């Protein structure tokens, strides 16, 4: 018996392609719903850090396309956490794995229903790791998630994580930890 | 609702 996950998650992958547009690079790798199956994917895919520039992995509930326009996201936000370009080597893969284990293992308490997914952006300037939420206004639910994200990933108080919505002005973040 | 911690998940590897 494999151990059933509360729900079905989908791994997505996107490699940057200059000529082609965005949505067509968005490739659904597999859909799993047991711990054993998650590992089978994870053990055998390319480590996040190993990835080329402009590439992502998304892990989202099934039937949620990992984009803004999607209905599950249209009214949501995310918990952005930047990885320093130079301390990237020893942090990135921990942060991403620790998150995926946090989400599939349902660690955000009575708040799980608001988790949409998790994204890793491999980039030159900085690598990014975010947790997408369903509704960018439930600041209790968002704050609580962020506290847990900070715990799970052991992000210190000197590297602040921020929640922000999904122009006119530069839009400032809705929540920050530690606060200012 | 099914809850698995990181300790457990790693024993599944
Ligand atoms: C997550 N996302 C990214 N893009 C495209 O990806 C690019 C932005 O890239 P990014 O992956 O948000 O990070 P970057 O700002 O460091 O490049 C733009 O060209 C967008 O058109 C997106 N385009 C749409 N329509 N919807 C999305 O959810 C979406």
């Amino acid at each position: 018996m494999r151990h059933p996950l509360q729900c079905h998650w989908a791994l997505w992958y996107l490699k940057a392609d200059r000529s082609k547009d965005w949505e067509d690079c968005l490739k659904q790798v597999a859909v799993f719903d047991t711990v054993e199956d998650f590992w089978s994917l994870y053990n055998h895919i390319q480590a996040a850090s190993g990835l080329t520039w402009g590439s992502d992995y998304y892990l989202f509930k099934e039937g949620i396309k990992p984009m803004w326009e999607d209905e599950n996201n249209v009214k949501g936000g995310r918990w952005l956490v930047v990885v320093d370009k130079q301390k990237r080597a020893q942090l990135l893969d921990h942060y991403w794995l620790e998150l995926l284990m946090a989400i599939i293992g349902e660690q955000f308490e009575d708040n799980g229903e608001y988790i949409c997914g998790a994204v890793v952006n491999v980039r030159q300037k900085g690598d990014k790791v975010s947790l997408w939420t369903r509704d960018s206004l439930k600041d209790d639910v968002n704050l609580r998630i962020g506290q847990i994200l900070k715990a799970k990933l052991e992000i210190p108080d000197t590297e602040p994580i921020r929640y922000e919505v999904h122009t006119g002005s530069m839009v400032k973040p809705r929540i920050v930890i530690p606060s200012k | 609702r099914i809850i698995y911690d990181r300790k457990f998940l790693m024993e599944c590897r």
